[PDB]
């Protein structure tokens, strides 16, 4: 699928341009601030995904870049760009859906959030639609279980979806509209759907239980 | 990385010529002595054989590795720099 | 007392550089970090 | 006392489970939070190390260890390098839900902890590692550390302490091993998420050389009710050596899939029978429930109808409470083909830095694969076997250990049906 | 006056606080199995092939790393020490390459020698084993990387002994894959030593390849004269012709390296 050997091509060679905008060099600032002075290489990870989050791809450039202002040898930076799998080092489209397939979504028809996302859209998954709009891919468990099945589009959850809910999301993205974050299905979060079984009471107030002495 | 053939002490000798067979390039020799190598336990047995036959010897001092200081917990040093940089 | 709607609906407005905008304002509530004593390992 | 569940709502620790009350200061205040925490800082280390250790406060993260005596090896004389902790809000195994809801709706009791806590080990600030995914949640607690400080609650001279205490989060960029303790702290320092070989412990060699702390957050998020509440308190949940509530989450074939708060030692099935709803299609439905995140081994219907559900009482049926993540299946469901999916996901998750789990895992993933689609000998269950007591007990890192596991698990209780697909495919291709 | 006793198999050895196992058993000449320790690079610990018994201790400690405690007895033969190796070895040979004929390692391999002493004799791997493309690092050292067993002895020797921090591991897991992710070279007065401390065939030095075998070589220890060092080192020859210059170890001159005008 991907490789993790970078061959120089015309979009995308030390000589992409890539710089920090002004108000993100403030901004990296306060990351490095963060650490104890003598540790900046800690701060890798933050300015590496700075620099995502303000071009939502990893050029080589940008790579070379986050080497330069941290000061540290740029193969210790694409050391990190490659381990981790938020970095996109491969340019992506605008929204970014990742579709949970790990078993406790599997169990719940993961698989048909996936057919049909393929099919609306006319993608598999890996491609990235012609109108440089949608990415799709799989991906492992994103921390959401016990609301399967999942998608994540770039940074938000859509949770609890159905093979009509899904359809939804892709449209008021075509639409330019923003699909909501949150579960689809009435509950709000991780409540158990078909009224409470538990915290039914009011909250117990200040100094509730508190033991004597202290 | 073994350590296996540096327990015996070696009696070697001197390099004689080699030179080109005209008819296939083969490696000649008039030394008959060119494959001799003759095992000892110890420095000092090695030193008796050659005395008791009149080779003149020349012996060198067994070469052991230094031993090091090693330490897993001292790339991480909060600030020497033995930190490595990537495991 | 409510305890019958959802509470939680901020993160329905968090721009893509919201975690790293409020690290910006509670830059001025840290403390002096510690220093090793040098710039750096020295890579 | 022999039973254990029907936890009443006056002992939930984790009183906005659901966010239906608001998460923020002025919320998490009427619901006791922040309270004398100047008069629990004051009483000194000894006194919070001594309210773990008397509840029997077992580390939530999944290895159990007690939380006292684990906070004790930080209890020792400085020699001049500063001290931390690092909350793992990784959240990584498959099936765990429970840290996020932490994270969301009730981040001030996280921070609290962070200071109990921390003050307890002599550190001078918290680092808060959360999953890069987890975007929204992280900027929640950015939004409340923030509240924090403006309220003075954190920061210079903490809650009018003398104390100097700082919360920083710091965002994974997205792999189940930065929740490994030695691979979060490498994490933090700019490097791969590789797991650190043991000695030296975190106690001394740790976040950027320093001694060091790694607590779930579950564990440290009631470490401040711990105090206010008192140890004995925490010691009346659950048997002995099990003590305390726990936060359950249950997904799979239940009719309703959710994160509860429940008492320790519960029954399994009372668990699923009440909270959830109850497995898809009746109870005897079921087919077998991992007890604890994707680590764990799985188990029966017939281990499943008395097991409790604590670390001792899943030790001796062969698995582990873990994360105490419940998933559960339904005879309809493709056992093999759900169990090859957790090799997958550890396959697709090794950081590859250790031989046995680099090549092991892999190699357990290629043949899981084959077992599914029928295409193997009844000879290869014993050498899969074999080959994962080669990864387990060998590796740097216990990922290898919980990948592992599953196939044990699989090949201890399912062998039929390994060995029933391997017929069907042998006629099917003859 | 502060040797701890350890035992090793039941000899009783006098070690200074904060000697490994590995350096314990080397005093009483027992030699533990290794990929990835190497004696003048900083500990890494995963190769994982020093696995060690220590009695009445459940797990195995990687002797290369653990430090050893007093009281201890080490059982570097026991039963959990052998299979320990068996099992490590059978996991670093699942996706190495038949290339033994056609490696010029062979013959000298630490991969093939520790296999014949400690692994298994057969093979259980019934599956497709992986291939990954090779780098061009410069015109002294010829990268075969399909025989790499990832024991970042190149990394830990390029950073720390050449101080050139440009090899290192990109990807993960059974993908994870040594080199410099773009294209650069390899050039440096010292590169030529990860031909020698890599234990395999993934590091070969191009203008000795592919000529001759170990075992047809006569070995003359001699000295290098391309600088005033004085290098200890050793000529290989072939029936009256010199193949490559090797490193002898002298602790007080060269340790073990070479420069690359020498090599
Ligand atoms: C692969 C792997 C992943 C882990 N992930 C987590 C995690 O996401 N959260 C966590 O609290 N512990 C996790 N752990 C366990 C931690 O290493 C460690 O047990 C825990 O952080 C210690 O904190 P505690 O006192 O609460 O138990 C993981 C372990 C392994 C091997
Ligand atoms: S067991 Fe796997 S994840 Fe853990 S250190 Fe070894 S290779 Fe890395
Ligand atoms: S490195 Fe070369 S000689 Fe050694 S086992 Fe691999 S292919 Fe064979
Ligand atoms: S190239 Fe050689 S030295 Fe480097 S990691 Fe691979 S086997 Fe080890
Ligand atoms: S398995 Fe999909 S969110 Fe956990
Ligand atoms: S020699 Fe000890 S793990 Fe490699
Ligand atoms: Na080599």
């Amino acid at each position: 699928g991907a490789l993790f050997v970078h061959r120089d091509t015309p979009e995308n060679n030390p000589d992409t341009p890539f710089d920090f905008t002004p108000e993100n060099y403030k901004r990296i600032e306060a990351i490095v601030k963060n650490y104890p002075e003598g540790h900046q290489a800690a701060a890798v990870l933050p300015v590496l995904d700075l620099a995502q989050r303000q071009n939502g791809w990893l050029p080589i450039s940008a790579m070379n870049k986050v080497a330069e202002v941290l000061q540290v040898p740029p193969m210790r930076v694409y050391e990190v760009a490659t381990f981790y799998t938020m970095y996109n080092r491969k340019p992506v489209g605008k929204y970014h859906i990742q579709v949970c397939t790990t078993t406790p979504c599997m169990l719940r028809d993961s698989d048909s959030i996936l057919e049909t996302l393929q099919r609306k859209l006319g993608i598999k998954v890996g491609e990235t639609t012609p109108d440089k709009l949608f990415t799709l891919i799989e991906v492992e468990c994103l921390g959401a279980c016990v609301n399967a099945p999942m998608v994540q589009i770039n940074d938000n959850y859509y949770e609890d979806l159905t093979p009509k809910d899904i359809e939804e999301i892709i449209d008021e993205l075509k639409a330019g509209k923003v699909p909501k974050p949150g579960p689809r299905s009435g509950r709000f979060c991780c409540e158990p759907a078909g009224g409470l079984t538990s915290l039914t009471e009011p909250p117990k107030g200040p100094g509730f239980g508190v033991q004597a002495g202290l | 990385s073994g350590v296996n053939n540096t327990k015996k002490w070696k009696m070697e000798f001197d390099t004689r010529e080699r030179w080109e067979n005209p008819l296939m390039g083969w490696a000649s020799t008039a030394d008959p002595l060119s494959n001799m190598v003759l095992t000892f336990s110890a420095k000092e047995d090695a030193i008796a054989f050659a005395e008791k036959n009149g080779w003149s010897y020349d012996v060198e001092e067994k070469k052991v590795p230094k031993p090091k200081s090693k330490s897993y917990g001292a790339n991480f040093s909060w600030n020497k720099r033995t930190r490595v940089s990537t495991k | 007392t409510d305890t019958t709607t959802y509470k939680n609906l901020q993160h329905h407005d968090y721009n893509t550089y919201t975690f790293l905008d409020l690290n910006l304002d509670l830059s001025k509530f840290r403390l002096p970090q510690p220093s090793s004593g040098r710039e750096s390992p020295r890579h | 006392k022999t039973s254990f569940g029907s936890l009443k709502d006056e002992d939930r620790i984790f009183t906005n489970l659901y966010g239906r009350h608001d998460w923020r200061l002025k919320g998490a205040l009427r619901r006791g939070d922040w309270y004398k925490t100047k008069e629990i800082l004051l009483k000194g280390p000894d006194w919070i190390l001594g309210e773990m250790k008397t509840s029997g406060l077992r580390g939530r993260g999944g290895a159990g260890f007690p939380t006292g005596l684990k906070w004790s090896f930080m209890n020792k004389p400085s020699d001049g390098r500063p001290k931390y902790l690092v909350v793992n809000a990784d959240e990584g195994e498959p099936g765990t839900c429970k840290d996020r809801e932490i994270m969301r709706h009730d981040p001030h009791k996280l921070v609290e902890g962070c200071l109990v806590g921390g003050r307890a080990m002599g550190a001078r600030a918290a680092y808060i590692y959360i999953r890069g995914e987890f975007y929204n949640e992280a900027s929640n607690l950015q939004v409340a550390i923030r509240e924090a400080y403006e309220a003075g609650l954190i920061g210079k001279n903490a809650c009018g302490s003398d104390y100097d205490f700082d919360v920083f989060v710091v965002r994974g960029a997205g792999a189940y091993i930065c929740g490994e303790e030695t691979a979060l702290i490498e994490s933090i320092e700019g490097k791969q998420g590789k797991p650190r070989l043991k000695p030296p412990f975190p106690a001394d060699v740790g976040v950027f050389g320093c001694p060091t702390t790694v607590a779930n957050v579950e564990t440290v998020a009631v470490s401040p009710t711990i105090c206010r509440r008192g140890g004995t308190w925490f010691a009346g949940f659950g048997r002995e050596r099990n003590s305390g509530t726990k936060l359950f989450n249950i997904s799979g074939h239940v009719n309703h899939p959710c994160t509860v708060e429940e008492e320790m030692s519960v029954p399994l099935k009372e668990l699923i029978e009440k909270h959830a709803g109850g497995v898809t299609g009746g109870w005897d439905n079921l087919l077998a429930v991992i007890p604890g995140g994707s680590s764990t081994p799985l188990i029966p219907k017939s281990v499943c109808e008395t097991v409790l559900m604590d670390f001792d009482a899943l030790v001796q049926a062969q698995t582990g409470l873990g994360t105490a993540a419940v998933i559960v299946m339904d005879r309809s469901t493709d056992i093999v083909k759900a169990i090859a999916r957790l090799i997958e996901f550890y396959k697709h998750e090794s950081c590859g830095q250790c031989t046995p789990c680099r090549e092991g895992v892999d190699w357990m993933n290629k043949v899981m694969a084959r077992f599914v689609k029928g295409d193997a000998r009844p000879a290869e269950i014993d050498s899969l076997w074999e080959i994962s007591k080669q990864i387990e007990g060998h590796t740097i890192c216990a990922l290898g250990d919980g990948a592992a596991w599953p196939v044990q698990g699989l090949i201890r209780h399912f062998r039929p049906e390994l060995e029933d697909r391997m017929q069907r495919f042998a006629q099917q291709h003859r | 006056s502060n040797l701890i006793e350890v035992f090793v198999d039941g000899q009783s050895v006098m070690v200074e606080p904060g000697t490994t196992v590995l350096q314990a058993c080397e005093k009483v000449g027992m030699q533990i199995p290794r990929f990835c320790y190497h004696e003048r690079l900083s500990v890494a610990g995963n190769c994982r092939m020093c696995l060690v018994e220590i009695e009445k201790a459940p797990k195995v400690v990687a002797a290369c790393a653990m430090p050893v405690m007093k009281g201890w007895n080490i059982l570097t033969n026991s039963e959990k020490s052998k299979k320990a190796r068996e099992g490590v070895m059978e996991f670093l040979l699942a996706n190495h390459p038949l290339d033994c004929p056609i490696c010029d390692q062979g013959g000298e391999c630490d991969l093939q020698d520790q296999s014949m002493m400690f692994g298994s004799d057969r093979s259980r791997f019934l599956e497709g084993k992986r291939a990954v493309e090779d780098k061009n690092i410069g015109p002294l050292v010829k990268t075969i990387m399909t025989r790499c067993i990832q024991c970042t002895r190149c990394i830990r020797f390029a950073s720390e002994i050449a101080g050139v921090d440009d090899l290192g591991t990109t990807g993960r897991g059974n993908d994870m894959q040594v080199g410099t992710y773009i294209e650069k070279m390899f050039m440096s007065e010292l590169s030529g030593n990860v031909i020698d401390i890599c234990p395999v065939g993934a590091l070969t030095s191009k203008p000795y390849a592919f000529t001759a075998r170990p075992w047809e070589t006569r070995k003359t220890e001699s000295i290098d004269v391309m600088d005033a060092v004085g290098s200890n080192i050793v000529v290989s020859t072939r029936t009256g012709e010199v193949m490559r210059i090797l490193p002898r170890m002298h602790e007080d001159i060269n340790e073990e390296w070479i420069s690359d005008k020498t090599r």
